[PDB]
């Protein structure tokens, strides 16, 4: 049998590390930091943001999941990035 | 007696005793969790302090929730609180 | 030398003459500094009244029974003995108490001479049958604590043990109490049962004032720092 040793010695060199429920329901917690700073933003802006960077969808996708031109998509994309970097700086958060 | 102040009423045998300390140290011995990692095979808390693994609670133990009678107890602790 | 948060003295009334008093919370250790040390002087410590010896009329070699009384020559020993008395000046007091008509005899059948007060007077005595004749001399001096009795001399004159603290009863325990991160301060518990003469309170208080006069002369060999509550 594998000893619980090795297993949490294993854990410490691993990507990800043994995570405990505590850990689980905290992670599934609202920010309260994040969701502020993505509620200022309007909402075409938020949405574009959130299809682009937080999801990772393709620019034309995210012209095709809401029905925009790929101009304000864009712009969108840009605007509402300067506008979020604008209401955070952190190094981590 | 230090605290009263009244002396004991008898004779105490008083000496002087050769007295070792014993490498069972409650500094070692005390280990409490909450919450921590489990295994990735059974999906248990992990044993011992080291890993601030959980308590087993065992055969007999359950032997001893069942003959109190506790349903609640015994479902919780081999559910909520192990592998669910 | 350093300041110690302040401990507070409670008091929780159980009945007229008894109450539990609690000072908390104490330094470590403190509980039974004050414990003994105040159970000790509330009961030994204040100034009571008490009889000292009484003499009964037609008993003087016998002593085992009195005729045209019910009670023995010790039950009214006993019952003697709880007579609450007070007096003024300290010299020895004799009382009479005297019945004649069948009943039951009380201690307001007593009658105080000026400068001293029977505080229950419902107390039963003796119970006189018919034709009984009851008379007998109840001495009263001022003391402290509890003194046995103390004889020859004239005949019919019997000393008995005197109580004469106005204080029945003291018990105290120390219980645990916790004090910012600290859970072993110490909770000082006074249990005091007292005669109606006075109230536990003013026991309590006489006891705190004589103690601070007593521990005063070791505070007069020098003024140097110590743990200073206060505030």
């Amino acid at each position: 049998q594998i000893t619980d040793w090795q297993l949490a010695s294993n854990a410490e060199h691993s990507s990800t590390g043994l995570r405990s429920a505590e850990v689980e329901a905290l992670e599934a917690l609202p920010d309260t930091e994040i969701k502020e700073a993505l509620q200022a933003l309007p909402e075409e802006f938020r949405m574009a943001v959130y299809y682009a960077d937080v999801e990772g969808f393709p620019y034309k996708e995210i012209a095709e999941i809401m029905d925009t031109p790929i101009g304000t998509v864009m712009s969108r994309l840009h605007r509402g990035r300067r506008q979020l970097r604008g209401l955070l700086a952190d190094v981590a958060r | 007696d230090g605290r009263s102040g009244e002396p004991f009423p008898y004779p105490v045998t008083v000496g002087y005793m050769y007295i070792m300390k014993l490498h069972h140290l409650v500094d070692d011995k005390i280990h409490a969790r909450s919450t921590g990692p489990y295994s990735m095979i059974t999906q248990q808390p992990l044993g011992g302090k080291a890993q601030f693994g959980g308590q087993r609670f065992g055969e007999m133990e359950c032997w001893a929730m069942q003959a109190y009678g506790a349903a609640y107890t015994l479902q919780e602790l081999l559910t909520i609180k192990s592998d669910d | 030398m350093l300041i110690s948060q302040r401990p507070t003295l409670s008091e929780d009334v159980l009945t007229d003459n008894r109450s539990q008093f609690v000072i908390e919370p104490l330094e470590p250790g403190f509980g039974y500094t004050l414990g003994n040390s105040l159970r000790r002087t509330l009961l030994s410590s204040i100034p009571g009244a008490a009889v000292t010896s009484i003499r009964i009329d037609g008993v003087l070699h016998e002593f085992t029974t009195v005729p045209g009384v019910k009670e023995d020559v010790t039950e009214i020993i006993l019952n003697l003995k709880s007579l609450v008395v007070s007096s003024e000046e300290d010299e020895p007091v004799t009382m009479y108490l005297r019945k004649q008509g069948p009943g039951e005899v009380t201690a307001g059948d007593i009658v105080p001479p000026a400068g001293v007060t029977v505080h229950n007077p419902g107390m039963h005595i003796a119970t006189l049958n018919d034709k009984g004749k009851l008379e007998v001399e109840l001495v009263v001096e001022r003391g402290r604590g509890y003194v046995p009795a103390v004889s020859g001399a004239e005949i019919g004159r019997i000393p008995v043990d005197s109580i004469y603290s106005p204080v029945l009863k003291v018990t105290y325990k120390v219980d645990a109490t916790r004090v910012e991160q600290r859970t072993d301060f110490d909770k000082l518990i006074l249990d005091v049962e007292t005669k109606n003469s006075i109230s536990p309170r003013d026991a309590l208080a006489s006891a705190g004032k004589t103690l601070v006069e007593l521990f005063g002369l070791a505070r007069e060999l020098n003024v140097e720092a110590e743990g200073i509550e206060i505030g």
